[PDB]
């Protein structure tokens, strides 16, 4: 809840088919930081690049969706 | 005035937009043929936008394909479709796959008061000099102004104007920096001093306007974005609001409060013009005043599908409502301002109230709401408001709560102080000072301009920053800057009122003494002499081309190809419905509402109006006259008089019981048989009758004749059956009916007739003298002359057919009511068409009669083709008909065929609204009454006879669908009428091609 | 809820209370004719409210189970009317459903919920034509009772006055219809005023619900 | 409603049509109400006045257009009157009870005046001239007495 | 059954007005038997049909 | 009114909004009724409406603080309204 | 008309709510943890 803005008990108990998380006030601006903290590292041969998991969330994205067929 | 309103069922959501960018690019497409729109018009640029909002892959097939068919030889309005066209078919091209777009286009307005010299005051909203855009409205609101002090291609091209559509403004001359130093803009955001006051801030002003300036060149987007907004009638800032919320994407609740079919015939048409790609649109009814109400949508609003509600969230809330309060003062405040402080103040506050315990079950903390209050600068300032300042004046200490309570992640409060609208229903009383008090410098707003101003704020720079505080707009052009408002006021006011009378009474007397030097007779001969129109009813014959015009039609090969032996063709046709004939139906189809010659058509046919020759009390009279009062009546004057009965009583409607023999639809008698206890009173009848109740009941009835008086008296025994009646309240209430009066005998049917016929042959007699009537011929036995006797078919059967004749049978009967001997000739479907050869016709041709349930007449039309090539007969009547009854009504309920009424009213349909096909929420059908024929004949002999022909029925064909158990499920058994082989489709057939069929012949 | 739900799709398809297996789903028993599909689901959405998800393919042993949650003991809305219209047209003169538990209840000592379910045996069974005699009537009942028995499985002086009270009460009507009183005019008086009682809390709590109970208080 | 629309489309498909030519869908019972002896021919008088007009008057109470429609792309739904240059051809399709469906077809009566020769259409127009003008003395006349 | 039955109030199926026309006596020839997709031509003639 | 914020305002704040704004605007308007009637232009009745500084600013007042606001609203209508002679508004704010 | 604004400058404090609420949960506090330390040296000292 208090880093992705999703509580995973309600995920479990009545499955889902989309969950769009919002990134509304202070709170929400909070969590789309935690979605732009996605960057992985490799030591390249001497380096350091990051590449970003979720790539639409930048610091105009009011929301992002999780999608799926069944759940 | 607290009485509730809104339900649940009454709500009606707007989603086809999908289809009215389809019709609104093809009503574009006639209204540059044929002259109505020209290049000039900048609504064209505003229809342009509304289809480049609505762009998806199918839509430009649509519009590639009317492009490119348009031949640019005939006209030079050719020319012009293919240019904007191809201009318009460019930019859909790159607004595929893009976010849709409000962008306010038309030319933004100003006052004029203008008295005229004989003392008539008039208000006229004149385009502005120097502000021509909504781009040079920015630059205005920037610079502010001399009282703020203190610290294209449009108009002569639209097809250049439409190419700059899909291309964004590109700039650097930053509008921040075009405010001059120590000069307030007109359109500031506020910031709260630490001292506590609100005073004016330059950067959050800046951001403001910046992005209001993007939202002019490129506009706003909106698109998942759900708005409340309640207030929003016509002619509003909340009708101008729901335009450019619609216009973006946006998913709106709109709330009414005057709940009709006007009303919601005006929502269609604002999302058939305005929403664009994925924008939605409810309107549900509603009472603001009513605490069962803001509770009950915000229920139904994030309520599930599941069970009934939208699902929905909500991301911005504007409840503008507000009732008119004037010459209300502080010793006449009542009840009426008691009840507006309610709706105003303190259920506002039940709505930011009631949407936080909506999210607090939800558990959603990151999507706030943007409340945005309308408020006011002039809280006791003006005179008699009533207590519309006291309401003002406390959403103003919402701001201060929002720090304070535990709303503030649920609810941003965005106040806007709304200046100058004049048009709406406040400030709409007081147009004519508007002029006047722009001399100071303050600016007034036209309604499209404080809906611009107020959809700056919720562009997502400012979205962003309610959330980070609360958000005070002001929104006046420097009318806070003028000392004394009361005061200049009523100063402009009563130089205003004295100089339109004073310049009154003035130019009333120069003409008094003008007929006084001069008198009155030497001027009498300088006034004119007017005339009113007549009603002149014409048959609508086709108009004929020259033989140079026609042949450009048709291919140059059809000459001598085509036996016109074999080609079929409709010469006259007529019928009666629920709207009169077939020239009356016509202009309520095509138009909506009647001519002058369709009022006295329809007001000959419902038998209001009624000619009278001879002497209207001794000096002498031709013209029509009320068939009531025998007293005259103008045909301009048949409109205003009777245009509302005859709107009343005409179509859809509710069934009305002197029509249909005493039927009531609420009180459907029925009889139930019961046993007897005990024995009843004996009551005295005749011979035969009571000798006919012994052989019925047998040991039961006691029969004994009385002494004196020769006839008997009947008493019944404990164990008899008896039929007591009762009533069923029935559901179905509306029909589609002939109009009230019409009458058969108005046309000429006599009564040895009428009296004997059944009603279903009064429409068919009617709708058979009236096809010969649109066929030129006069006498029916003009046929004769050139065809033969027998060679006349009647080929023309109804779906029952003589529902008025069984219920002589099977019901009046067993009633033992006084009918007729020979009721079941009556009844039969081949005895309308006897009439029509006793009455009139008297040939000798075919007389084959269809029956097709529904499809009657289109089996009808097969028949009569098939009858006609054979050589069978030459001319032959086609047509079909049918009766409305009470019993046929009852029995298509029980199979759930047609519409229940009762249901319909729970969703607040109207009886004019109840028949609608292809509809999201159809239910059923509404069944109607009536007849209509045509009258066809050879193509070779409608030429030799001299008739006017119609139209070429090319193709008549019937089909049966397949196996099943249910009858009235429909099937594609009728998709068979396309069936042809691809097997070979590599080559063109010769026998297809028109030449080739030429040279053989 | 089993009992209930048995004999009102047996009556709609016009069969014996054998003739149809609960194994079977509503879709398999009608044949095709969709007309009669909608009846089906309009008289149980009627009866017992709660309608499932998939009415017409789930079987009906299925559905007795999903109906038994939310049923417990009534009679209903669609249930009473048809058997009501059961003694209207196939019951003798003064024979009615009153006398109908009186003699259930007498003879084979039947309380009132079980004798709701003899009704409901007699329902699909019903006679062809109109029973004509008053022990004809007695004759059906028992030989129904017993036939609800094999689904349950429960095996099983005064009318010297009545006959006289009869005649009090018919000269007192003879003496009141001689002297022009109406007995029923109290009655006719106190019913058209209840009305206007119901109608008044109708819309004085609608003021306590909109306004308050402590704003009108 | 669903059956009809499916009907129209697979035909025009079959057929030929080109992408982006829909047919207009004019409906009728909206305003007078279904009958159902007289409803095929109440749709074959309004075919004869939207072939010489030209006008394509519209369903005034599709408030909504079914979201099921959609798939078919060879309709149109109008809602308001559309007065066009020319209709060339208008269908006329009647379903009834007991599987009693069918479908006609009206062309423009100038495409019966090119296979006439000159000689003979203008001895035509001057005899439907003078028919016009006499049936319009007998209405009047009736109408009133 | 619908003009008189009804009125007695007798138990009556629900769709005798489908059953009832003379254009459904054919439609069982085509529900029953037959399943083809021809011309559907009813006649009426009252003694001569 | 305490503990009632905007979401639990409800018919206790909604009659306490009468008491303390839509009647105290019926008593200052049926004085001058009685001044009307007798036709006392010349003896003015000094209103001392008490106003608190704290519109908001405080937690969950109920609606204490829209009632206070309004008040404010009469000193501009004094100048503007018919009452001027019979009615003269005196705000005070009174502290803690 | 008349406006008197008798606050012994009870308008000037930044914050008015957070001061508030900061005076109070002190004055609380120590009205609590010099009572629970209190009541348990008399419980040690009916214990030693
Ligand atoms: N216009 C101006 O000059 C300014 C206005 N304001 C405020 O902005 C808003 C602007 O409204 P405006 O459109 O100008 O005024 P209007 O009166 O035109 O619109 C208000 C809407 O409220 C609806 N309504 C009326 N009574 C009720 C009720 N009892 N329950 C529910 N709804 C009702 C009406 O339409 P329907 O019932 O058809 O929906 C009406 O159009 C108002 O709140 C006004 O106080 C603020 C500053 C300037």
């Amino acid at each position: 809840k208090d880093t992705y803005g999703f509580s995973i008990l309600d995920i479990v108990i009545n499955n889902p088919v989309n969950l769009t998380i919002h990134f509304g006030g202070e709170k929400g601006k909070r969590i789309r930081e935690n979605y732009s903290a996605m960057i992985f590292e490799t030591i390249v041969d001497g380096k350091l690049k990051t590449e970003k998991i979720f790539k639409e969330i930048n610091e105009h994205s009011t929301s992002y969706t999780f999608r799926s067929e069944k759940g | 005035g607290v009485a509730t309103s809104f339900s649940r069922k009454k709500a009606r959501t707007f989603d086809s937009s999908w289809n009215w960018a389809k019709q609104s690019l093809l009503s574009l497409y006639f209204e540059i043929i044929h002259g109505v729109l020209k290049n000039v018009d900048r609504e064209v640029v505003s229809e342009a936008i509304n289809i480049m909002n609505r762009s998806n892959d199918a839509l430009i097939k649509f519009m590639e394909y009317h492009i490119s068919n348009t031949d640019e030889t005939k006209g030079e309005n050719y020319q012009l479709v293919k240019t904007l066209g191809e201009q318009l078919i460019e930019n859909c091209k790159q607004v595929l796959d893009v976010d849709p777009v409000y962008k306010d286009v038309a030319k933004p307005t100003g006052p004029k008061t203008a008295i005229d010299k004989n003392g008539n005051i008039t208000y006229s909203e004149e385009p502005r000099e120097k502000v021509r855009k909504l781009s040079q409205y920015v630059q205005e609101m920037a610079l502010g102004g001399p009282i703020t002090k203190e610290s294209d291609a449009l108009d002569k091209d639209s097809t250049k104007e439409v190419a700059s559509l899909p291309n964004k403004s590109t700039i650097s001359k930053t509008v921040s920096s075009t405010i001059p130093r120590e000069t307030i803009p007109f359109l500031h955001l506020r910031k709260k001093t630490p001292a506590g006051d609100w005073k004016y801030d330059r950067q959050l002003s800046s951001l403001f306007l910046d992005g209001l300036e993007k939202a002019a060149f490129n506009g706003v987007t909106f698109k998942d974005k759900y708005v409340l907004i309640t207030g929003a009638g016509k002619g509003s800032i909340g009708a101008e609001v729901l335009q450019g919320l619609l216009q973006g994407g946006a998913k709106v609740v709109v709330t009414t409060s005057r709940f009709s079919k006007q009303v919601t015939d005006y929502y269609q048409s604002i999302y058939a013009k305005y929403g664009a790609k994925g924008s939605t649109l409810i309107v549900v009814p509603f009472n603001q005043g009513s605490k069962q109400d803001v509770e009950a949508l915000i229920e139904f609003i994030y309520d599930t599908e599941k069970n009934g509600g939208l699902g929905w969230d909500l991301d911005a809330i504007i409840p503008f409502a507000a009732i008119p309060e004037q010459g209300i003062e502080l010793e006449h405040i009542d009840s009426k301002s008691e009840f507006a402080h309610r709706i105003m103040l303190t259920n506002i506050l039940r709505m930011m109230g009631c949407v936080k315990k909506q999210k607090s079950a939800r558990g959603i903390e990151t999507r706030p709401a943007q409340v945005i209050l309308p408020m006011s600068p002039n809280h006791g300032t003006f005179g008699g408001d009533g207590m519309y300042s006291e309401s003002k004046l406390s959403l103003e200490t919402l701001f201060n709560r929002w720090h304070s309570e535990s709303w503030a992640n649920q609810l941003t409060v965005c106040g806007a102080i709304i200046g100058w609208t004049r048009g709406t229903g406040l400030m709409s009383a007081n147009n004519i000072i508007a002029e006047g008090i722009e001399k100071m410098g303050v600016r007034t707003f036209s309604q499209k301009e404080m809906a611009f101003n107020l959809l700056g704020l919720l562009t997502p720079e400012v979205v962003e920053l309610c959330q980070k505080s609360p958000v005070m707009a002001d929104l006046n052009g420097g009318l806070q800057f003028v000392p004394e408002l009361k005061e200049f006021t009523a100063k402009l006011r009563k130089e205003l009122v004295e100089t339109s009378e004073v310049r009154k009474a003035v130019s009333i007397e120069t003409a008094l003494e003008h007929k006084v030097v001069n008198g009155n007779s030497a001027d009498a001969a300088y006034a004119q002499v007017e005339i009113q129109p007549r009603a002149n009813i014409q048959l609508d014959f086709p108009e004929l081309k020259p033989y140079k015009q026609v042949k450009q039609i048709a291919p140059a090969e059809l000459e001598g190809l085509l036996d016109l032996e074999r080609v079929i063709v409709v010469t006259g046709f007529a019928e009666v419905g629920p709207w009169g004939s077939a020239r009356t139906r016509w202009e309520m189809e095509a138009f909506g509402e009647f001519s002058l010659e369709g009022c006295v058509e329809m007001a000959w046919i419902m038998g209001f109006i009624s000619y009278h020759n001879g002497n209207l009390k001794g000096r002498p009279y031709t013209g029509w006259v009320d068939s009531k009062t025998k007293e005259p009546v103008d045909d301009k004057d048949v409109k205003a008089k009777y245009e509302t009965s005859i709107l009343e009583h005409s179509g859809i409607r509710l069934i009305e019981p002197e029509l249909f023999n005493g039927y009531n639809p609420e009180k459907k008698e029925m009889i139930q048989e019961v046993i007897v206890e005990e024995d009843l009173e004996p009551f005295e009848a005749s011979k035969e009758t009571a000798e006919q109740f012994k052989h019925q009941h047998g040991d039961k009835v006691d029969i004994f004749e009385i002494p004196e008086t020769g006839e008997y008296s009947v008493k019944l025994l404990k164990g008899a059956t008896l039929y007591i009646p009762k009533a069923l309240r029935f559901d179905r209430l509306v029909a589609g009916q002939i109009p009230t009066g019409w009458n058969a005998k108005t046309y000429g049917i006599s009564d040895d007739i009428i009296s004997q016929v059944d009603p279903i042959t009064l429409f068919v007699l009617v709708s058979v003298v009236e096809a010969f009537i649109a066929s030129g011929i006069t006498d029916p036995y003009e046929m004769y002359k050139y065809v033969h006797v027998s060679e006349v078919g009647n080929c023309s059967g109804s779906g029952m057919g003589g529902v008025s004749a069984l219920r002589g049978m099977f019901k009046d009967r067993f009633k033992d009511e006084p009918v007729q001997n020979d009721i079941l000739q009556e009844s039969f479907i081949n005895t309308m068409s006897a009439w029509v050869n006793m009455l009139l016709i008297s040939s000798s041709g075919p007389i084959k009669t269809p029956v097709g349930a529904c499809a009657t007449s289109v089996e009808s039309v097969d028949i009569g083709v098939e009858t006609i090539l054979s050589g069978k007969a030459r001319i032959c009547i086609v047509g079909g008909y049918d009766d409305f009854q009470e019993e046929g009504s009852f029995e298509f309920g029980n199979m759930k065929a047609t519409s229940n009424t009762l249901e319909e009213f729970e969703h607040g349909r109207t009886p004019a609204e109840m028949s609608r096909p292809a509809t999201t929420t159809r239910n059923g059908f509404m069944e109607a009454q009536g007849a209509g024929i045509q009258i066809i004949m050879q193509a070779d002999l409608a030429l030799k006879m001299g008739v006017p022909i119609y139209g070429i029925v090319a193709m008549a064909a019937t089909a049966t669908d397949k196996i099943g158990r249910s009858v009235p499920a429909p099937g594609k058994g009728i998709l068979t009428t396309a069936r042809e082989h691809h097997s070979s489709v590599k080559y063109a057939s010769p026998n297809l091609n028109m030449k080739y069929r030429k040279r053989q012949l | 809820a089993s009992l209930l739900l048995h004999v009102l799709v047996a009556h709609k398809l016009k069969k014996s209370l054998d003739s149809i297996p609960m194994s079977k789903t509503i879709k398999d028993l009608v044949g095709g004719k969709s007309t009669v599909q909608n009846e089906i689901l309009g008289d149980l959405g009627k009866e017992f409210g709660t309608t499932p998800e998939k009415p017409e393919e789930t079987p009906l042993e299925e559905l007795a189970e999903t109906f038994q949650d939310t049923f417990s003991g009534a009679l209903g809305k669609q249930s009473s009317s048809l058997l009501s219209r059961l003694i209207s047209s196939k019951m003798p003169g003064g024979f009615t459903i009153t006398v109908a538990r009186k003699y259930l209840q007498t003879r084979w000592g039947l309380p009132s919920g079980r004798q709701d379910g003899v009704l409901l045996v007699a329902l699909s069974n019903e006679p062809a034509a109109r029973l004509g005699s008053e022990a004809d009537a007695k004759a059906f009942l028992d030989s129904m009772a017993q036939k609800y028995a094999s689904i349950v499985g429960v095996d099983l002086l005064e009318e010297i006055t009545k006959d006289h009270k009869v005649l009090a009460r018919q000269q007192l009507q003879v003496l009141a219809r001689y002297l022009k009183m109406d007995l029923d005019n109290g009655e006719r008086k106190f019913l058209k005023e209840k009305d206007t009682v119901a109608e008044l809390q109708a819309q004085l709590d609608y003021l306590n619900a909109e306004l308050g109970e402590f704003f009108v208080n | 409603d669903k059956n009809e629309s499916a009907t129209i489309n697979e035909m025009m498909k079959h057929l030929g049509r080109s992408e982006g030519n829909p047919v207009i869908g004019v409906f009728q019972k909206f305003l007078t109400g279904h009958p159902k002896g007289a409803a095929g021919a109440w749709m074959m008088n309004g075919a004869l006045q939207i072939l010489n007009s030209g006008i394509i008057p519209g369903n005034r109470n599709a408030d909504n257009v079914d979201k099921i429609l959609e798939q078919f792309e060879y309709v149109l739904y109008p809602s308001k009157t559309l007065k066009t240059d020319g209709v060339r051809a208008v269908s006329i399709t009647s379903f009834g009870f007991g599987q009693k469906g069918g479908q006609a077809i009206v062309v423009h009566p100038d495409y019966l005046y090119g296979a006439i020769t000159e000689d003979r259409y203008n001895e035509y127009v001057a005899k439907v001239s003078a028919r016009e003008k006499s049936a319009y003395k007998f209405f009047h006349n009736g109408m009133i007495y």
